[PDB]
């Protein structure tokens, strides 16, 4: 029945703040109220504190507050291996503990960020450890992949192409929010050249509240999370579809929010709007989960899906009749107070499988490369207990993701 | 006589709430309450659908079997929710995946011991049983999955005791899910060997039928599903009462059905005007067959049109002449020799019951065994394999315990069906 | 007629206060009050219970036996506990360690003639005694050794009054205990020898009984043991009362119990619905069979569906047709024709009391005798040798002056007591 | 009835204090109330003159308080014999004087540190003379063996070899809390790198409240102190079990205190909770008796307990069907006024012989050789009324205790 989640890494643990602010908001349930159900880890004593010092700082156990006071490493061989490692037994022990104490449970939403020390590496080991230890549930892991033009970290391919490979045989869904194409999302489609960190949060922290949140909770078409897996994946490959939302309107700009469905369905296709470059620009769906929440009429529903399965220039994979999975809740969303989201009455966090990311994982592949064909940091992650192996054997792993992504699709 | 509905799935369950909604009206049941029944006869006949507890709590004998809690816990905290006993609450808080193999072979199958067991509290009840009403959508897990299998377990259990079917087969033009013809053919296969009268509904049959029939604008589902509801009201229920010539289940079932299959009706109600305006009263009997027997007003999304029939089943149920009923249903026999199929020398299955719809003069069901409905079939089977083809969304079953050789199973079966139904139009 | 309670170990002893509880306020007893009873028929045979001294205090007729002070100090120190004279609290201030042999033949061994002296001074009270009522737990020592001695001794006292057992034998999924099948096996043994009537009650399939047959969500022990005394009051007490056909001790002993062993049956209540909703009614009679003979409902572990029956008595309790009641029976014996032994015509021994349960409208306690709870003696059994091979926690035996073929003894006697059970079942 | 208990050594006599306190402070007895049952024995004044000088002073009767102004020794034979023995008598008289008084008694609670000088030398001899002066009751010890890695006395197992010989033959059952594995649980369990000796004192002053105090007060599952040692010991040997603890929660940190059966005794068998270094390893239980104190449902037990006996990971000895003996009282615990104990309504005190112990004797076996093989601080003892003999004697002796708990189990 329920999902715990392990939010890793600093960015992990900002935007799980983020997701979990918004929860208690729409459950009512103030600072101090119940008892949350996930983990917190890193290796950076600093970030995990500050939900240790900021705001909801007693809804938590300084329990399910991991940290490694030693040195996080923006390298994923020393998160992953060598000091990761002193961690993860604490870390599972939490994820057993909490595990434990629960009734009849489905799985554990992990969080993390693709391209860091702590959240490439350690998870790696983490989803690693559960893989084996709970391999009868779900693994989905919400991953927060690579600006395709604007990282941060030097190295973030090293420690993406890394946290890939090891978890890739491991997750049961990977739901994946590109941080960039969230930003266009805050210029284009809410207008602020003023995002701070704190707010593609609240974006996530709105489309992640469209899966478990409102999901486990009752409705017209109710959506378990192993409902995703089967009807998300259509092979073993951690499959990483993507994350969409459809109101994502400003709440003191315009003001045409009474959009009905007819409207904010269409609104999710456009590639302006999916938390994610990587445009259609060819990828052919291959099976989409359309929650929706608040005032919908099914037949709305049948119908304006109808319309799109006719748009035809949405080109879905071939071996697919039939790929809408369409989950209808009934409480309406709930935006900030006063943040910057419209809050309209209806809306559709759509995620789906795309051969798109073909692309996405192709120009983050061809990065890695660039680097290790001139082994650039890579003394940083041997002298971390690693090798050319791990390195070279991780290419080699995606380079059939590459394929993989190829052959399911463009092909009849 | 008796019967025990069964609300597999959510929609089959949502369903469950406007059957019940209406029915209990049609029976003057307030929601634990008793026989407020504004006349006598709306009493001694209702067994086929209660039980006697307390003796102002008739509750409904039906079964509620779902693998997500939110829905029978919406269907239980709203309105007439709090009639069903709880042991009627057959729950799999599970994760009630959208997949016909999660709510079939590896989810449902362990919900369905603690299942029957209750059919069988319900079955054993007294008197004398009929048979089971069943609600659900062939196009989701604890719909086609987990509800497909409750019957091939009732079906092994009572070979004797009927299985109509109400089943919402997925809509053409838009299909509110992406693997549907994957839940659906893989039900229909279960159907067209298990239950012997199944009564096929379409969500934009009904939208259509609801928007231009009833210049009704907000078409909500709560409308869609009180339709529906309306129908199924009149078949079973309905007959359950007296009349110049009454019929029941079986007569429904041993005039309607000439070969085995079991074949699969489509339900059409009578009176079906706007509220005000349109409240023409043109109801003296010519008018309820003009209805009836259009295209439009089928419940189903094929036309008849398109199709002769096999058999055909008028239930009226309100004060009429055995002469102006079975005079109207010859002519209509007679306009339309074409496609009416002809050895059958007498199709229709003229029913009369007396009392009518609460608050109605007239009206009358319309159940009909057309030939038409083969492109339906034809339209889930292609969906089929233009994404079997590519095996599309298959992993969730197969990784779910399924075989390569089930979903090939069903559509041949299914597919097969199609073809024998031709059959006949020729 | 009389009969003398026995309320032996701390669990025999609880219940004591749960059987006292009930079975007074069946005969309007207050704590030291006397007799309110509603009726007047309440008072015509309580002797069964009581004694009179004063002409207020009708005190209980019962032992309470046990080795550890603040179990029976807080049976005396709360409700109903202060209407037992002092003289029946044969109490042991000793080590009442858990040790089957503790309470046997080292610790209570001693307190036994301290109790032998009381068990006739009641048994000598008046009139004419019929036996005696056992309550305990083979799963201690003051239950299992200690009570399973004061029978065997009362067994060569009065060989011809009466010995009903109420024994708590070791619930399967979880033991509330380590030993258990030591002490159990142990006092099975003493059992199958001495008392020749037994009803075996268990703690998990109560609650289950009680969770599931009463949507009760905390079943506290006192809930299980008032379930339990309330079969035990529908025995005994009722029977002597009137009715049509009316039974007692004997005629339940002698008309289920086909071969000497002594036979252990299995007690199920009747109007077993859950408080607000449930109250349902249904109890016209089918109702009270229905109930009665269904799998779940036996406070035995077993399942009767899994072994024929030798014996049953349905002792009705609540005004109803001869016909009604000596009707359904047959029925009973004929839909399950197949697990009901057939060299009995008639299994089934019909017993109808009057006046119900005080504030029910018609009730009846049933006594099973099948042959199912062979796979019980089973269960014990095996637990024993699983842990006697290894001589487990054996020196808290044997270092109390115990013996290793003892131990042999008893598993080997119980274990063929198996046998000879399945001797029926084929 | 009644159990006397004699605190020996400077130690005995702090935890002795200690489970003093625990005692009139849920028996509404303040600081002069009745009458202890008990007495006290040092061959240091000072300690034994804490009670005399602090809390619980006049609770007691300079009578039941012996000391021997004399010297103490962190030696055995000096303890032992030597010195020890002088007061010995006069140590008797009470334990027989005391043991006079009452009324039909069960035994005594000895109080004793394994690795000291009038703890395991003395009592040695203590319990020696009990054996034979009352063969006919219970000697349940209950003893504080030394730290698997921190002890204090350099000779530490010189003293406990010497204690187990010497009492081995001579005890009914003897419970032991490890002083290490007990800061564990003030540290993982608790959170405090601030433990005094005072709190270790506070917690057996716990588990032990949990064996006697409420155990011979009324409940609904009474267990006699005889019954433990009979579903206790499987041997003659006086066999130690272990004392374990459940609600052993935080007083101001976490919060989740209402804690249902289903999980204070889960929390029972995980290694991380029980007063001893013996990790189960690989000791399989051989005999349970889970002591439950508060609100509890019998069925709530005989069923949080079932749910254990198909743990399996958790393997009981075969020769053993089921070993649980399940005691039941009704008063809940009664945690100090404001020390760190969180103060729950219900408690499990599950104290077990386990085939773990086969470690932890070992362990401190092994110690003993590496310096008796250089005699090291042999000479304290010789000149101290002792031999190569009560050494090398009571190595042989110990050695058939490392068979002895090897052959009890891990063969079928």
């Amino acid at each position: 029945r329920e999902c715990i989640s392990i939010h890793v890494g600093q960015a992990g643990v900002q935007i799980g703040n983020a997701c979990w602010e918004l929860y208690c908001l729409e459950h009512g349930i103030q600072p101090d109220g119940h008892v949350p159900r996930a983990v917190f880890v890193d290796l950076e004593p600093t970030v995990i504190d500050e939900v240790r010092t900021g705001t909801y700082r007693q809804l938590f156990h300084p329990e399910q507050l991991i940290t490694g006071k030693e040195d996080a490493a923006n390298n994923y061989a020393r998160g992953h291996y060598t000091i990761g490692k002193e961690i993860i037994d604490l870390v599972l022990d939490r994820i057993r503990k909490l595990a434990d104490q629960c009734t009849g449970l489905q799985g554990f939403s992990v969080f993390h960020s693709f391209g860091g020390g702590t959240g490439s590496g350690f998870t790696s080991l983490l989803m690693e450890r559960l893989s084996v230890d709970y391999g009868k549930k779900s693994k989905l892991e919400f991953s927060i992949y690579p600006a395709p033009q604007v990282s941060t970290a030097v190295v973030e391919p090293y420690n993406s192409i890394l946290t890939t490979h090891t978890t890739l045989e491991h997750s049961d869904c990977a739901f994946m929010v590109d941080n960039e194409a969230i930003y266009d999302i805050c210029r284009r489609n809410l207008d602020i050249e003023r995002p701070t960190y704190t707010n593609l949060n609240r974006l996530i922290g709105q489309i992640v509240s469209s899966i478990t949140a409102s999901l486990r909770f009752d409705g017209a078409l109710n959506v378990d999370l192993t409902e995703f897996q089967t009807n998300l994946v259509p092979y073993p490959r951690g499959h990483f579809p993507l994350a969409t939302y459809a109101p994502v309107i400003s709440a003191e700009k315009a003001y045409h929010e009474q959009l009905s469905v007819a409207e904010i369905t269409n609104a999710c296709f456009e590639p302006a709007n999916q938390m994610v470059k990587c445009d259609p620009r060819h990828g052919k769906y291959m099976a989409c989960c359309l929650l929706y929440r608040g005032d919908v009429v099914p037949k709305d529903v049948n119908a304006a899906i109808a319309t799109i399965k006719t748009k035809r220039t949405i080109q879905f994979v071939d071996w697919c009749p039939t790929g809408f999975k369409v989950g209808i809740n009934y409480e309406p969303p709930t935006v900030v107070p006063g943040g910057d989201l419209a809050k309209v009455q209806r809306a559709v966090c759509m995620l789906s499988n795309t051969t798109a990311i073909a692309e996405a994982w192709a120009r983050l592949d061809h990065k890695f490369d660039l680097m290790y064909a001139k082994r650039a940091f890579v003394h940083w992650y041997v002298g971390e207990g690693m090798e050319e192996g791990e390195f070279s054997e991780a290419r080699e792993d995606m380079a059939a993701l590459e394929k993989d992504y190829e052959e399911v699709g463009v092909d009849s | 006589r008796e019967i025990v509905h069964i609300q597999a799935g959510q929609c089959g369950n949502q369903i469950g709430a406007k059957f019940w909604e209406v029915i209990s009206d049609e029976h003057g049941i307030d929601p634990t309450g008793s026989y407020h029944g504004d006349s006598d006869l709306q009493l001694e006949r209702i067994n086929v659908y209660y039980n006697e507890a307390a003796g102002n709590k008739y509750v409904p004998r039906a079964i509620l079997v779902d693998l997500e809690p939110g829905t029978m816990d919406s269907v239980r905290s709203g309105p007439f929710g709090q009639i069903f006993r709880p042991d009627n609450f057959v729950f799999g808080q599970s994760g009630a995946g959208n997949n016909w193999a999660k709510g079939h072979y590896t989810e449902g199958a362990e919900l369905v011991d603690s299942v029957l067991d209750v059919v069988r509290k319900e079955s054993e009840s007294c008197d004398c049983l009929q048979g089971f009403q069943l609600t659900h959508s062939l196009g989701g897990g604890t719909g086609s999955g987990m509800g497909t299998l409750l019957i091939s377990k009732i079906r092994e259990e009572y070979p004797d005791r009927i299985m109509n079917t109400f089943s919402v087969v997925p809509s053409p033009k838009v299909s509110d899910t992406v693997v549907e013809p994957y839940n659906a053919t893989l039900s229909v296969h279960q159907l067209v060997e298990n239950t012997d009268e199944t009564y096929c509904i379409d969500n934009e049959a009904l939208y259509d039928i609801c928007f231009r029939t009833l210049k009704l604008t907000t078409p909500t589902y709560g409308d869609l599903n009180h339709l529906v509801s309306a129908t199924m009201s009149g078949v079973t229920t309905c007959l359950r009462f007296p009349g110049q010539l009454n019929a029941d289940l079986r007569k429904l079932a041993v005039n309607m059905v000439p070969f085995p299959r079991l074949h699969f009706f489509m339900p059409g109600f009578a009176p079906l005007t706007s509220r005000g305006s349109q409240q023409y009263r043109a109801l003296t009997v010519p008018e309820l067959t003009q209805q009836m027997f259009d295209a439009k007003n089928m419940m189903a999304a094929c036309d008849p049109r398109h199709g002769r029939y096999l058999t055909v089943a008028a239930v009226f149920r309100g004060r009429m002449s055995m002469k102006e009923v079975d005079e109207q249903m010859l002519n209509v026999q007679n306009k339309n020799s074409s496609y009416f199929v002809e050895w059958i020398p007498n199709n229709v299955k003229t029913a009369v019951c007396d009392i009518p719809p609460r608050g109605l003069k007239m009206s009358a069901t319309f159940i009909g065994n057309s030939t038409a409905i083969q492109e339906l079939f034809k339209r889930i089977s292609e969906q089929f394999t233009a994404m079997f083809r590519r095996k599309a969304f298959l992993h969730w079953y197969t990784g779910e315990g399924m075989d390569e050789m089930e979903f090939t199973e069903a559509e041949s079966n299914m597919n097969d069906l199609v073809s024998e139904y031709q059959q006949y139009q020729d």
